[PDB]
RNA sequence: UAAUUGGAAUGAGUACAAUGUAAAUACCUUAACGAGGAACAAUUGGAGGGCAAGUCUGGUGCCAGCAGCCGCGGUAAUUCCAGCUCCAAUAGCGUAUAUUAAAGUUGUUGCAGUUAAAAAGCUCGUAGUUGAACUUUGGGCCCGGUUGGCCGGUCGGAUUUCCAACG
């Protein structure tokens, strides 16, 4: 079935490692995508658009199709990925791939007093990629994810309850938005609030204790 | 920075740039010179009523080829000429000379529409019935 | 299926079956939506509903010698005038909703 | 981070550069996690036990980290000498 | 010169016309609880939407206002009454969670169906409009009437309709006529 | 895919009455009539995309026309004219003009000016806008240090407490 050539590969595999958190905590590489099948199981996808890139040869046209897909499952953890292919079906799946691969954790909040299971972001973060800025503002309780159908539907699998957005630039480049907002989530651990000031001891990588479990023979 | 003034006591600049600069707007421009009283060939009205002088064919600019079966109309309270054009096929056999039709804008805010070259204006009423009963036979034109 | 429990088992519970449909809504039912999977994974050939040996030589006399065209009868039924032509004698295979209307528009009850 | 009760939310907690205190994100792939063996009498560095010091992606691409480390470690009395105040 | 009659709309148009989440997010309003139009659906979002702007409102406001005690507890007590804030779940934090589910929970064209005697969510808007439900002692034929907590054991057929005795209407009434001029007679 | 059947319920209406009212009309009540597809029969716009819903059939052949925009139509039209089917809102729905949101396309919040539209040829200069630093700490109680010692516990550094005031 899955013969793991990464020393992640192989940790995950033996269930020395059983979250992803440790290699989240780690900045742990991920090299193969059957890494964070068996780690995060219950994570659905959905495809959110597909149009054709054609370049342009001697005899005719070569057409091929694009394909954006996100994935998450429904708390915490967001994947994006972009793949052409020649055939619709080909891109979609290899486009499945590179978006477990690109699965990062999200930072969840309170816009007041803390109740329990947070609802929306901790902070005001933004993400630009080509011209397109997404911000993104924590909202009361009982807002939902103001947004575009596109832009709303990577934060349901993102976990995030209620959300305000802006938006600048030229939207309709549905590619760049979903990048921008990729980029926007992300910084959520970026921002360093003093919840994070204290201090911590600096943990061992599990790369660095289970070494000969890791190690190839 | 930034190009404009910023400080506290300067509110005076900043409202007189303002106002400078809505003048490159397209709408605050006709709604302060009252271009639609002067220069719209209706008085700044979404109907008026006219008097056909003549049926007019119109080529269909590229890449269309046919022909828009439209009409020449003058209008009452202005005297004004203008042409409009007649709806789904047939009505211009319901549309003759001094009918006395009704004239509505063609859609677009004072712009040509579609492949018709220079009309603004469509006919939604000849004789004082309808086009729409006319077309569908719900209503007859009156014997004039 | 119709009424016959979808009301009598909906008594303060109200969600059983509330899924949605397939979902087209004009493109035609899903009477052989089972059987194309079977065509699909079977790595064989199967025979397609082969003909249709009596129905067509008895029923396009009763149908059409007693007023009609085929040119009239397939427009009723909303198919072009091949389609008729080939429920004939014999050359098609027959789907249920091309036949059930070529059996409502003109009465021979034969299926 | 906690909610009413005290109960633990925001399912990782992150590390910390030790030389500019900032973020290490998930997806920092320039940042290192640098482990110093200890030692005690005739050598012998002792097996799995460790003095650790994380450096963020960012100072690594600025060129600082050389400097940091002899910073990080000469206050940590890995080093005498080396890393002056006065520059 | 007399003074104006005040008067408000109840409700509002999505703003995309058409969508297919939203379009068939009316399985349930419409076919589930047997409402004659999407009008009735935008209706109750509209005193949601109500509903929330007063209590963000509420919620910016300092903790210990005046302000935000007295009309917090007046939100509350009267979302209480009428069923759709359920019996602790009494703070401003989950008015924000109240969604149009439990708002046509208690429509009296569903607590009609809840308490038996109706066989159907539609069949109940069928008798309620028909004068034959009564409520205390007041026939109500409005299926939008929002019944309270102190009023399900006051849902009951109508001391006028045939279902409550009151000698039965003019269909069965007339069809025993016909036997009796053709069996009696 | 219907398709044949049954008893139940009701008001839209027709109205004795009473009520209402200055007098009436109407509402709210209410005797007597008042439902089986033929009616007591819901429409208005759509079905390429935006934008929900047919690559079904007949006609036309860059003609007629549609089409807010991109576009459709020159002999197999998912787009015209029709039939069927379906979609949207619904006693309401379409069209025109204006206006607001959209519009961070008027920008105080909050635009842009190398090349997309836009830094005066350059400098002086009045109004206007803007402009370096500097001028003393009296109520009490709880919390953190930083100095001052009464205090070393200890092999030059290791804990802090009772007391000033030092903000």
């Amino acid at each position: 079935g899955w013969v793991p050539v990464t020393k992640l590969g192989r940790l995950v595999k033996a269930g020395k490692i059983t979250t992803i958190e440790e290699i989240f905590l780690h900045s742990l590489p991920v090299k193969e995508f059957q890494i964070i099948d068996t780690l995060l199981p219950g994570l659905q996808d959905e495809v959110m658009n597909i149009k054709p890139v054609q370049k342009q040869t001697r005899a005719g046209q070569r057409t091929r199709f694009k394909a954006v897909v996100v994935v998450g499952d429904s708390n915490g953890h967001v994947g994006l990925g972009i793949k052409t292919a020649k055939e619709v079906a080909g891109a979609i799946r290899a486009g499945i791939i590179i978006a477990k691969l690109s699965v990062i954790p999200i930072r969840r909040g309170y816009w007041g007093t803390n109740l329990g299971q947070p609802h929306s972001l901790a902070t005001k973060t933004t993400g630009k990629c080509g011209s397109v800025t997404v911000r993104l503002i924590p909202a009361p309780r009982g807002s939902g994810i103001v947004a575009s159908p596109a832009v709303k539907k990577l934060l349901q699998l993102a976990g995030v309850e209620d959300v305000y957005t802006q938006s600048n630039g030229k939207t309709r480049t549905l590619e760049n938005t979903l990048k921008a907002a990729f980029v926007a989530i992300g910084n959520t651990y970026g921002f360093l609030t003093p919840n994070l000031w204290a201090e911590q001891p600096l943990p061992v990588s599990p790369l660095d204790i289970y070494s000969d479990e890791a190690s190839a023979q | 920075g930034k190009g404009k003034p910023r400080g506290l006591n300067s509110a005076r600049k900043l409202r007189v740039h303002r106002r400078n600069n809505r003048w490159a707007e397209n709408n605050y421009k006709k709604r302060l010179l009252g271009t639609a009283f002067k220069s719209s060939p209706f008085g700044g009205s979404s109907h008026a009523k006219g008097i056909v002088l003549e049926k007019l064919g119109i080529e269909s600019k590229q890449p269309n080829s046919a022909i828009r079966k439209c009409v020449r109309v003058q209008l009452i309270k202005n005297g004004k000429k203008v042409t409009a054009f007649v709806p789904n096929d047939g009505c211009l056999n319901f549309v003759d000379e001094n009918d006395e039709v009704l004239l509505a804008g063609f859609g677009r805010k004072g712009k040509a529409k579609g492949d018709i070259p220079g009309v603004r204006f469509k006919v939604v009423k000849v004789s004082g019935v309808s086009l729409l009963a006319l077309w569908k036979e719900k209503k007859e034109k009156p014997r004039s | 299926r119709s009424q016959g429990q979808i009301n009598a088992a909906r008594r303060q519970g109200l969600v059983v079956s509330v899924d949605k449909k397939y979902g087209s809504t004009n493109t035609r039912g899903d009477n052989e939506g089972q059987r194309l999977t079977k065509v699909d994974r079977e790595t064989d050939i199967v025979k397609p509903k082969k003909l249709d040996p009596n129905v067509g030589r008895a029923i396009s006399r009763a149908r059409t010698d007693k007023k009609m065209s085929q040119k009239d009868l397939a427009t009723k039924i909303n198919e072009k005038p091949t389609v008729v032509n080939d429920y004939e004698a014999a050359r098609a295979i027959p789907n249920q909703q091309v036949l059930s209307k070529l059996e409502r528009a003109l009465g021979v009850k034969l299926r | 981070m906690e909610n009413d009760k005290g109960q633990l939310v925001e399912l990782y907690v992150p590390r910390k550069c030790s030389a500019t205190n900032r973020i290490i994100k998930a997806d920092d792939h320039a940042s290192v996690q640098i482990n110093v063996a200890k030692v005690d009498e005739e050598g012998r560095a002792i097996p799995g036990e460790y003095v650790t010091y994380a450096l963020s992606g960012y100072v690594r691409s600025r060129g600082e980290s050389d400097d940091s480390l002899n910073r990080l470690a000469q206050n940590d009395g890995l080093l005498k000498n080396v890393w002056s105040y006065s520059r | 010169p007399r003074a104006p009659r005040t008067y408000s709309k109840t409700y509002s148009t999505p703003k995309r016309p058409y969508e297919s989440s939203r379009l068939d997010a009316e399985l349930k309003l419409a076919g589930e609880f047997g409402l004659k139009n999407k009008k009735e659906i935008y209706r109750i979002s509209f005193q949601l939407s109500k509903i929330r702007r007063a209590a963000r409102d509420l919620l910016t406001r300092d903790e210990k206002d005046p302000k935000r005690l007295f009309e917090g507890n007046a939100l509350i007590r009267r979302l209480v009454r009428v069923g759709v804030l359920s019996e602790d779940k009494k703070k401003l934090d989950y008015v924000l969670a109240l969604k149009v589910e439990d708002f046509l929970e208690r429509r009296l064209q569903t607590q009609v169906y809840k308490l038996g005697l109706a066989k159907s969510v539609h069949h109940a808007r069928v008798l309620i409009t028909q004068r034959h439900i009564a409520v205390g002692k007041q026939i109500v034929n409005i299926p939008s009437f929002m019944v309270r907590l102190d009023s399900e054991k006051h849902i009951d057929f109508a001391p006028t309709s045939p279902f409550g005795g009151a000698r039965p209407g003019r269909v069965a009434r007339r069809n025993a006529a016909r036997k009796a001029e053709a069996s009696g007679e």
